This record gives structure tokens, C-alpha cells and sequence, in this order.
RNA sequence: ACUAUGGUUGGAGACAACAUGGGAAUCCGGGGUGCUGUAGGCU
RNA sequence: GAGAAGCUCAGACGAGUAGGCAGGCGUGGAGGUUUGUGACGAAGCCUUGGGCGUGAGCCUGGGUCGAACAGCCUCUAGUG
RNA sequence: UCUAGUGGGCCAUUUUUGGUAAGCAGAACUGGCGAUGCGGGAUGAACCGAACGUGAGGUUAAGGUGCCGGAAUGUACGCUCA
RNA sequence: GAGUGUUUAUAGCCCUUGUUGUAAUACGUCCACUGGGGACUGAGGACUGCGGCUUCGUGCCAAGGAUGCUGACAUAAUGGU
């Protein structure tokens, strides 16, 4: 048993043998549907340009 | 030249604490010691009989027998590659309770009060103690506490 | 490297030190008098020996004594020799004196026209000491570890009172009484 | 487990989200933030076994970095940071992030299971072993390992400390001064995600 | 290079006889299997006791089996008794009770009182037959210590132990150094 | 490669001082972890505060603000060489004040061969005006009408075909 | 030259095999205890004995 | 100030800087000039 | 089944003087055994051929040679 | 439990003592050589790196990349003529 | 042709803000997102241990360790001395 260790970030099959929520993962989803405002402030910028 | 002398090398260790000499308080002779307790062994210089070794100051034991003016005290030393057991007979007047089994009698009973109070509303225990934890989050606020820009100082000398 | 080897009870036959005077000039000055200081610090940890000291303050008097008068000085050693040099017969055998970082050798103090030649005068005698050495004008005033502006601010009130070489000065501490008649023209405000 | 895994993702993403923000609200209000102290700590030992004195070496032996290029998940607590102050000339340390563990434990996973290094190839071996602390599958090991709960001295002792290769690319010039005088040894922050990048 | 601490490594047990008897290598070879095969830790100290040495397996008496089997909060009334050594006779016991006994090897005349009292004598063999995991077994061994090599060991200072002489009496280690009267005692 | 960040800290509040004060400096240092480390060290020469009763607000990096223009840099330093410290001044006309303190440490390790943990940056401010600029060599890079030809180098490589361990001609200027 | 006393290799040498602590066993000799003590303990513990031995047959 | 740990740091050296940590004393100034049981007496 | 003194699976580890232990190679002689080898050539010796074992060593081809010699299980020593 | 060898040590960092000093003598801590091969310091018991079964592949430590010699006659800013 | 001394002219710099900004670029981090190029290894030896497709078939697969299709030699080649 176990004559061989393949490694699952390359081994497909593997990964799919651990970790079965890998097959419904999701990534890279967008989330910036909206105005995308700035929070930045008077005082923070008077303070990061202080000197 | 080495000497082997009983108090040898021991000029400030059996010294009273300055503006400390003469009366010893009478509250020594009135402790009262069992056999168990964890004492520690401190030597007074104005006392010399029954002074233990120089070794032993410093020294915390058990206490394994009790006689009438004096305690035996059970001390474990390094001679080589194991410890052995010492047995040395106190006068009182060196020894003195340690704190800690004080302070661990109160952490029992607050387990004890803990577990109980516990028992009765049904609720969790949580006694173990814990290391030092991260810190939380904070919200440092700035009104009223503008921060202060700070540049490194030149060199000018002050004398 | 060694530990400190005094005379005392163990090393009772020590050959005599070599300086005897730490004073010359006008010791008897003023404090209002010498507003300016200057100072011979060492920069480096060194082992100045009884000899260099000596010879150091005779080439500092004889260069003092015709530059501005026997009147105008007030050269005084910082260094006094204390640590026994032991050597095998051909056992004391020297005095020298050990210096730490910053301390002063050589203090003068006189009035700011002869500050150039106050200067010059550790600048010469620097020759005859082992290692490296610095010239500090003191912001001091004189030998007083006040500041010049703060003495100045401090006597202008009058809560400072000269006597002798150096002077004495208000503290808040002490009888009230004592302290009334010991200084008339300080004005005890009630604050 | 997938629904576990699942549910671990998206409890990562929401403190992320939280997290930013958190300091954008500060940033936007003019007041200061300040992020919780890190609970986990990667550690990986880069001096050999020569020249080490009594306390550093029985420090190393107590926390399993008995090798170089060995990397150990401790919790940062006081016992563990004075161990990690005195052995900063011997080892660097800093915070992992989810892609270094996950990485780490699928690549280099280890289990000890009857004091043997058993590859972790299989859920099963991970059930067998911490079963009984509601720890199942590689997931729900790499949850445990990145936030830290309860069994997590467990589940950090059934990891066998990770065997890392020699960094690719090397290490900086010199290796045996701190990381803040432009060495590899103390702490570097997140630049461990980075060490661990190059060493697996 | 690895900072490893090896110490307890290499394990100090005997994992088969010393001795060639074809016999005894008949009853480890079955009892080997008893134990890997039987989840009971009798089997288990049965085949750790039969690689033990002559001096690790000291003989017990029926008296001794007597009295350890009659106690009065013992409840052993006619199970049997269970040792990997040899069962020798004690004489003194005049009366020898009903026993049933298990024994690496027993002394003639232990086995003929021991069957005259109408107990019974069985082997190791014998023993698996009646209780394969040892149930209602009572397991003895002999006193390892009873051995004259014990009465010498740890000698030294105030260790009250015997010293290696060639004979007794006076003018035998029995002077300065043994007394007060002599320097010093001990 | 240096970076500026701001840092932000503050004294761990206690029984006494509830409110600690907050402070502020601007470090060039490689990294965050520097820049935090630079920090403290700063901060321990003037406040009680140390690495363990203190702690961090606020880290930020600060970009240049018009990276695309030519500015003129004056620093303020002091070091400690091998006898005593100094205090200097120095100019430098680059387009980033980071860049500037890049060349800083540069020319003070070329010429004073002062290292980085022997200079402390006491200030660096942008000076826009020729009235207040004082180094004659970076006043000269003002002038509407500058003009020199290209300093002495090695002539042009282009390319790897300049990687020919032989050429058939001489070279030309 | 002879005398030439050194510590450089005993503390090595001492934890090769570590400080070995002493046993830790439930009952200690009386023999370290007070005379009258151990004397009156004895009556003691024998009356215990019987007690606990009459307790037993009795009930 | 001093000190544990580190560098193929500087310096001929003495020593110094830096990095990860611990952390005084004398002086000066502000405040204060004893607390603590039982049994009984006093316009 | 796998000379159970056997078969099978897995993990970790490997510097070494003085020194300790274990398992093996080689020599002389003795008991048992091998329808054991040999004047159609034993032992020994030479070898610019071959094979096996990590190694101590062993087997073998070709020459010379002439009378004894060996494998295995034990015993033994004036045994390298 | 039984027994062997050992009972001349030496080097380096730090703290030192005696000496003008010593590759000197005598102490404390740690790491080493002795018994430690290998890469580097041209050469070397101790210094740096690193502790070694037989091999393949990859990556490094200390140290280097003009040639001897494996690897940029690399990049950027300055200083120096001996 | 060598020089004043008023501020966009026949040019244009610098500092504020409105705007079409979710306008863009570098940098850090992540993708259980995706393309190639090169090298070393092939240990094990009937089967047993998960996912998908359903064609519900102890069928197929990159899933508990290499197979398949060809070619040239064979007083050559690879090996040993």
C-alpha cells in the first residue's frame, strides 16, 4: 500500500481523492459590482504627508 | 590555598541586612511548622546554633521531622551525575514558609469554589490556567491625541 | 586588565606619587569672574601614567604664566594617579592613573577674550599624553554645573550668593528663617 | 467533508473581507487599527547540528527542529516566543497564510501514526489518527493547523515536522545574521510565506 | 547530519530461548502462536516466561502453592495454578492438599505426593488444552531474590550486605573497619 | 532597493497613562519589518517605550507624490565615524525622495565609508527654491541652458553582438 | 607539571547519563524521626491494625 | 549605566556601532511623619 | 508451502581512536555422515583467462605435477 | 549485575589571575580536535560551513564568478596613482 | 545684436480643486486557472484500496511505482579484464 506518494497540487486524481470540495471550489469571483468608493480621509492623507 | 571551613566564602552570606541587627522578631518562634510543608532556608547570623551549611541558604524542602526548637528539612543536591538526599536539622530561626504553597492553596480553592458554583448551574469549568494570549484588536482613537511626528536629533554635546 | 591595586593595609611600601600640585594659577578666583571653561577629555580608555601628568602640567604652566598672567588661570588636574604598576627586579614599582570614555584631564577656566589661548594651551600640552585626547569648550559656566544663560537668569533674581572659588546657591530645602537672612536679595515669591 | 471544507473557505474569505474593512474604516475615520497578535507561527530551523549550545539545542529537540531545513506549526504564546527569542540565531519564524499550510501539508504531509512518518496520501490515515477531535480528512487538518483551535497541540504533534529541500534561488548573502541586519535568521513577518515558497 | 538522542534503541528482552531443547522449542513455538492469535496477556507472559533464564525462573514449593491457594480472602478453591519452572517438595508440609498444578517441570517426589493427595500434574501443553487463554489461572513464579547471589549484591558501606570470604569465624573480615573497637565500624 | 514608510506607535497603556501619547517618523528601510525595527530604535533614545511596553498603529508606505518631476533633496544626517559624530548636510537632485536617500547612502559609503547602521537620517525636505539651494554642483543643474556632451563610458555594446571575443576593426567615437 | 584540575569535561560527562533524581517512595524510615515520635507510633499503629482487623471480623 | 545572545561588523589595538532581549544606582523634585485586638473608666 | 531458525509489510537511522559485544572467513588434528574426489591424475605450484561475496575468502579454465584429499554437523588447538 | 579502556590533554570564543611579553603558566563557561572525513580560508587538528552507508537527479551553506578555476571582463553611484 | 522690467501673448512651467470615472500602469498576494521547453528516475509484479460516465458493464480512467509503436546490429554494440 502506498508504494508511490503523488503529490495532489500536481496529481489531479489525487487531488480529487483528498479534498472533495475541490471539485465545487470557486475562485477569482468578482466582488466590485458597485460604485467602489475611496476611503482614504482629510486627516489620513494630511498625516501621511505630514513631513 | 583553598580552606574547607564550614562558614568559608561566606562574609555576605550570613550578614544581617543593614539596619537590621540586633532583636530578632519573635514571630519565628511562634510559626508553626508540620511535617510536609515547604519551607525555605535562610540563614541569620545572629543565631549560630543550629546554622545549617552555606549550601543550603537559599535552599526551599520539605519538612520531615519536627523537635523542639529545630525542624529537619529534606534538600535535594547535585553531587555528580544524580541527586541525593540531605536531611538537615534547622533551627527555626533560619526557616520560613514559602509563599508559593500559600498561593497554591488559593488557586485549589478557587478551583474547588469554581467547581462547585459549576456543578450547581450546570455550566462549563474553564480552570486550566492559559499563557500569555495575543492581543485583540483595538481602536486606538486620534481626537484629542494627534500624533506627535518625531525626527531624530542632532548631535550636540552637553558639557 | 588587571584589578585595581591601591595602596592599603596589603601594599603598604609604594613608591611616591609624582604630582603634588592640582592647582595652579588663581585658584582664589570668582564665580562671577572666568565666565568660559574649557577641558582636555579623553576619547579613548587609556592608562596615564604620574610621569605624563607631571610633565603635562609643567608644560601648561610655563606656557600659561607669560601668555596672560600668573592672575588669569586656573588650571586644575582631574587625574589623579591611583593604581599601582607591579614589575618584576632587573613589587610596586609606578603609580598611573586610569581613564574612562569622556573624562577630563585638564581644566581651565578664564574669561572669553582668552579663549584662543586657553585652546592652544591643552592643543601643546596634548603632545605629552598616551593616546588620543579631545578640547571641549564647556557650556558651563566656569566650573559651575549650571549653564551660562541659566546662571545669568538665575543671578539677575539673586538666588545665587558667590563664596570663594565657587558660590552657593537657593535650594528648596532648609529653615525658612536661615534661608531669609542667609539670602536678602532673592525675592521668595508666593507663588 | 466537503461541506466542512466549504464551510472553512468561506469562514477564510469573510475574515479577510472583515479584516480589510476593518482598516478601511479606520483609514476613512482618521483612527488607527491595530490587527490581532498572531496565534500561529511557522518556524524552520537553518543551523546545522554543529556548535550548538546546551539550551539551544535542548530548545530545538523540544520543539522537533532537530534538523536543517525542518519546519515545525508552533502557537504563539509566552513560553514559545522566550523559546523562539532564545533560539533566534538558529531559526526563523513568522506567520504562514492558508496557501503556505495547505501547501505545505499536501506536498510535505506527514502523519505519525504509530511513531512512524506515514505520507498523507489518504483521509483515512488523518481519521484514524485524530478521529476522536472531529478531525477527518486533510481539510479539516489544514483548518485546524490555520486557525487554531482547540486540539491543536494534537493535531500539530501527528504532523512529522516537514523535511524541506534547500531553498531555490538560495538565501540571501549571508544566512547567520538577522533578518533585520539583511540575514535569514529571527523573525520576518510574512516573509516566511516566501522562505517556504523557495524551500518546497 | 540529524540531532537524535538514542537511547532506549536497541530493546534489552530475549525474543527466544537460549537453551536447545527441542522441547522447549515445541512450547514456544505454541505458545508463540497463542499469544499473537489470543488477545489474553496470559498467553503473553506464559511465552515471555519461557526465554527467561534458569535464574530468572526460580522453583516454587506445593507448600508455597498451598499457601498462596488456601488464603482466606482468595476464593481459589479448585482452579489451577500456573508456573513456568519447577515445582519442588517441601518435606515440612506433612499433609499435602488436593492441587492441581502446571509446571514447566516437576521433582519426583513433588509429583508423587502431589498425585497421592489426589491432585493432578499437567505441562505447559496440557495447560493450553484445559485453558487456552488462561481463564480462572492463578500464574506464580519463585522468588527471584531467594538466589545467594543477592545476599552479596550492592555491597559497600552501611549496605548490611555479605562480604566474599573463603571461610567464617573470627580472623575473617571481622576487624578494623567491622567494629568500633577496631577504628572504625563499617 | 529602499522604501518610506510612516510609522505610527505608541506606549502600551497602563494604570497612570491610559491615553499614551502617539508618535510618528518616516523611515527609508527595505521592508516593514525594518521600518518597525528602525522605529523603536529611534523611539528609545527619547521615550521609555521598548518593543515589549509598546506597540505599533499604524505602518504605511508612502510613494513619491510627483515621481515624474525633477526635485532637489536636502538631508540632514548624522553618523558616527571612526573618532567622534558629525552632523552633515547634503544635496541631491533626483525625482524621489526615496531615490534621493538611495543615493545618500550611496555617496556617504563611497566617500566617508560609513555604513548603514552608523547614519541616522535626522531630515529630508525638497528644496524648490536657488535662494535656499547651497551646493554650487547641483545649483549648476538649474540653469535654463544646460547643455554637455555624454559622459565618458564604454561606448555601446547593443545587443550580444557585442559578446565577439574579437572585432575586425577598431572601434569608433 | 602535575595538578592540573579542570571542570571542563564533568559537566558533559555528569549529563551524559543526566542528574538521575532519587526514587520517590510512599513511606520513609522512622529511623530519621524522633525517638519518643517513632516510640509512640508504634502503640498507634498497632491499635489501628487491631481495630481495623476487629472491624473486619465483627461486621 | 550595565548586561545575555550574533555577525567573515568597524578599528592595528584599546574599544565602539548595530541587531534580537533584560534593565540599575547616586542625585534631584513631589507627597507623608505610624497602623493594628480584648477587658474596662470619663459630662 | 517457502530450511516458523521461515514468509510478509512499513518507518527511522548509518563518523569513529582506546575499548566492549555479535555474526562470519581461513589453518592443523578427532568423532559422525556424504554407492564424497582421485594414477582416465589427489595435494602443491604458475597463470599475460572466467565467475561469486561489501569483505575475510571461495569456485573454475589452461600449464607443471605425481599419491593422497575434500563438502556438511559437531569436538579440539602449538590456528591467521 | 559484571567488566574493559582512561586517570599526560590540546585549540577557539567569552570572564580572568601571575608575568614586559610569549606559540608562557594557572582557573571558569561553551564549542571542538584528540576519535572528524567533506566544501572554503592558496597551504593547515581546532577558524567559517557542515558531521560521512553505496549511487542518480535537483538545490544550497561558507566561500567565489579576468586566466590558472566551475561561475557576469555583471549593473548602479563614488574614491585612489602609490 | 546685450540688457531692462510689466506675467500668456505667436510658447509654456508650479500649486488647488470639478469632472466620464469602478478611467488606466507599475508593486504585493492568491487562483483546488491555463500554455509550452529540458533533464534524471521506471523501484513493485495475478486481484483486493476513491472519484466521474451511466452504456448501472467485478466496463473505462493520468486512481496503492512503464507501457506502447518502430528501427539497426548481431567476427557489430553494450558489458568484464
Amino acid at each position: 500500500a502506498h508504494v508511490q506518494k503523488k503529490n495532489p497540487l500536481k496529481n489531479k486524481a489525487v487531488l480529487a481523492r483528498l479534498n472533495p470540495y475541490a471539485k465545487a471550489y470557486k475562485a477569482n469571483v468578482k466582488l466590485n459590482t458597485g460604485k467602489t468608493p475611496k476611503a482614504a480621509g482629510e486627516k489620513f492623507l494630511t498625516v501621511l504627508h505630514e513631513n | 590555598p583553598h580552606s574547607y571551613g564550614i562558614r568559608a566564602r561566606t562574609r555576605y552570606t550570613f550578614q544581617r541586612g543593614f539596619r537590621e541587627h540586633g532583636q530578632i522578631r519573635l514571630s519565628t518562634y511562634l510559626k508553626t511548622y508540620k511535617v510536609g510543608d515547604i519551607v525555605d532556608i535562610k540563614v541569620n547570623g545572629a543565631v549560630q546554633k543550629g546554622m545549617p551549611h552555606k549550601y543550603y541558604h537559599g535552599k526551599t524542602g520539605v519538612v520531615y521531622n519536627v523537635t523542639q526548637s529545630s525542624v529537619g528539612v529534606l534538600i535535594y543536591k547535585v553531587v555528580g551525575n544524580r541527586y541525593m538526599e540531605k536531611r538537615v536539622n534547622v533551627r527555626i530561626e533560619h526557616v520560613k514558609h514559602s509563599k508559593c504553597r500559600q498561593d497554591f492553596l488559593d488557586r485549589v480553592k478557587a478551583n474547588e469554589a469554581k467547581r462547585k458554583e459549576a456543578k450547581a448551574q450546570g455550566k462549563t469549568v474553564q480552570l486550566r490556567r492559559q499563557p500569555a494570549p495575543p492581543a485583540t484588536a483595538h481602536f486606538v482613537s486620534t481626537e484629542n491625541n494627534e500624533p506627535v511626528t518625531l525626527h531624530p536629533v542632532a548631535y550636540d554635546t552637553t558639557i | 586588565k588587571n584589578k585595581p591595586y591601591p595602596k592599603s593595609r596589603y601594599n603598604r611600601a609604594v613608591p611616591d606619587s609624582k604630582i603634588r600640585i592640582f592647582d595652579l594659577g588663581r585658584k582664589r578666583a570668582g564665580v562671577d569672574e572666568f565666565p568660559l571653561c574649557i577641558h582636555l577629555v579623553s576619547n579613548e580608555y587609556e592608562q596615564i601614567t604620574s610621569e605624563a601628568l607631571e610633565a603635562a602640567r609643567i608644560c601648561a604652566n610655563k606656557y600659561l604664566v607669560k601668555i596672560g598672567g600668573k592672575d588669569s588661570f586656573h588650571l586644575r588636574v582631574r587625574a589623579h594617579p591611583f593604581h599601582v604598576v607591579r614589575i618584576n627586579k632587573m613589587k610596586p614599582n609606578g603609580l598611573v592613573a586610569r581613564v574612562n570614555i569622556g573624562q577630563i584631564l585638564m581644566s581651565v577656566r578664564t574669561k572669553d577674550s582668552s579663549r584662543a589661548t586657553a585652546i592652544e594651551a591643552l592643543r601643546r600640552c596634548q603632545y605629552k599624553f598616551p593616546g588620543q585626547q579631545r578640547i571641549i569648550v564647556s557650556k558651563k559656566w566656569g566650573f559651575s554645573q549650571y549653564a551660562r544663560d541659566e546662571y545669568i537668569e538665575k543671578r539677575s533674581r539673586g538666588e545665587i550668593i558667590p563664596d570663594g572659588c565657587y558660590a552657593k546657591f537657593l535650594n528648596k530645602r532648609g529653615s525658612l528663617q536661615e534661608k531669609l537672612d542667609l539670602f536678602p536679595e532673592a525675592s521668595f515669591n508666593l507663588a | 467533508i466537503a461541506k466542512r471544507a466549504e464551510s472553512y473557505d468561506a469562514e477564510y474569505r469573510k475574515a479577510e473581507r472583515e479584516q480589510i474593512e476593518l482598516g478601511r474604516k479606520a483609514r476613512a475615520e482618521g483612527n488607527y487599527y491595530v490587527p490581532d497578535e498572531t496565534k500561529l507561527v511557522f518556524v524552520i530551523r537553518i543551523r546545522g547540528i554543529n556548535n550548538i549550545p546546551p539550551k539551544a539545542r535542548k530548545i530545538m529537540q523540544l520543539l522537533r527542529l532537530i534538523q536543517i531545513n525542518n519546519g515545525v506549526f508552533v502557537k504563539f504564546n509566552k513560553a514559545t516566543k522566550e523559546m523562539l527569542q532564545v533560539v533566534e540565531p538558529y531559526v526563523t519564524y513568522g506567520i504562514p497564510n492558508l496557501k503556505t499550510v495547505r501547501e505545505l501539508l499536501y506536498k510535505r504531509g506527514f502523519g505519525k501514526v504509530n511513531k512512524q512518518r506515514i505520507a498523507l496520501s489518504d483521509n483515512a490515515i488523518i481519521e484514524a489518527a485524530l478521529g476522536k477531535y472531529s478531525i477527518l480528512s486533510i481539510e479539516d487538518l489544514i483548518h485546524e493547523i490555520y486557525t487554531v483551535g482547540p486540539n491543536f497541540k494534537q493535531a500539530a504533534n501527528f504532523i512529522w515536522p516537514f523535511q524541506l529541500s534547500s531553498p531555490l534561488g538560495g538565501w540571501r548573502d549571508r544566512k547567520f545574521k538577522h533578518f533585520i541586519e539583511g540575514g535569514d535568521a529571527g523573525k520576518r513577518d510574512e516573509h516566511i510565506n516566501s522562505l517556504v515558497r523557495k524551500m518546497l | 547530519g540529524i540531532d537524535i538522542e538514542r537511547h532506549h534503541v536497541r530493546k534489552s528482552q530475549r525474543s527466544k530461548p537460549a537453551s536447545e531443547n527441542v522441547y522447549l522449542k515445541l512450547l514456544v513455538k505454541l505458545y508463540r502462536f497463542l499469544a499473537r492469535r489470543t488477545d489474553s496477556r496470559f498467553n503473553k507472559a506464559i511465552l515471555k516466561r519461557l526465554f527467561q533464564s534458569k535464574t530468572n525462573r526460580p522453583p516454587i514449593s506445593i507448600s508455597k502453592i498451598a499457601a498462596l491457594t488456601s488464603r482466606k480472602s482468595a476464593s481459589l478453591e479448585g482452579k489451577t495454578t500456573v508456573i513456568v519452572g519447577t515445582v519442588t517438595d517441601d518435606e515440612r508440609l506433612l499433609t499435602v492438599p488436593k492441587l492441581s498444578v502446571a509446571a514447566l517441570r516437576f521433582t519426583k517426589s513433588a509429583r508423587a505426593r502431589i498425585l497421592k493427595a489426589g491432585g493432578e500434574v499437567l505441562t505447559l501443553d496440557q495447560l493450553a488444552l484445559r485453558a487456552p487463554t488462561g481463564s480462572n489461572t492463578v500464574l506464580l513464579r519463585g522468588k527471584k531474590h531467594a538466589r545467594e547471589a543477592y545476599r552479596h549484591f550492592g555491597f559497600g558501606p552501611h549496605k548490611h550486605k555479605a562480604p566474599y570470604v573463603r571461610s567464617e569465624g573470627r580472623k575473617f573480615e571481622r576487624a578494623r573497619g567491622r567494629r568500633k573497637s577496631r577504628a572504625f565500624k563499617v | 532597493a529602499l522604501k518610506e514608510y510612516q510609522v505610527v506607535g505608541r506606549k502600551v497603556p497602563t494604570e497612570h497613562e491610559p491615553v499614551p501619547k502617539l508618535f510618528r517618523m518616516r523611515l527609508f528601510a527595505p521592508n516593514e519589518s525594518v521600518a518597525k525595527s528602525r522605529y523603536w530604535y529611534f523611539l528609545k533614545m527619547i521615550n521609555k517605550v521598548k518593543k515589549a511596553t509598546g506597540e505599533i498603529v499604524a505602518i504605511n508606505e508612502i510613494s513619491e507624490p510627483k515621481p515624474l518631476k525633477a526635485k532637489v533633496f536636502g538631508i540632514w544626517i548624522r553618523y558616527d565615524s571612526r573618532s567622534g559624530t558629525h552632523n552633515m548636510y547634503k544635496e541631491f537632485r533626483d525625482t524621489t525622495r526615496v531615490g534621493a536617500v538611495e543615493a545618500m547612502y550611496a555617496d556617504m559609503a563611497a566617500r566617508h565609508r560609513a555604513r548603514f547602521r552608523s547614519i541616522r537620517i535626522l531630515k529630508v525636505v525638497e528644496v524648490e527654491k536657488k535662494e535656499d539651494v547651497r551646493r554650487n554642483y547641483v545649483k549648476q543643474l538649474l540653469n535654463p541652458h544646460l547643455k554637455f556632451p555624454l559622459p565618458h563610458r564604454r561606448t555601446g555594446v547593443v545587443g550580444l553582438a557585442g559578446k565577439k571575443v574579437f572585432a575586425p576593426h577598431r572601434p569608433s567615437t | 607539571k602535575s595538578k592540573n584540575h579542570t571542570n571542563h569535561n564533568q559537566n558533559k560527562k555528569a549529563h551524559r547519563n543526566g542528574i538521575k533524581r532519587p526514587q520517590k517512595h510512599r513511606y520513609d524510615s522512622l529511623k530519621y524521626r524522633d525517638a519518643k515520635f517513632r516510640r509512640n507510633q508504634k502503640f498507634a499503629n498497632r491499635g489501628t491494625v487491631e481495630a481495623i482487623r476487629q472491624a473486619k471480623a465483627s461486621a
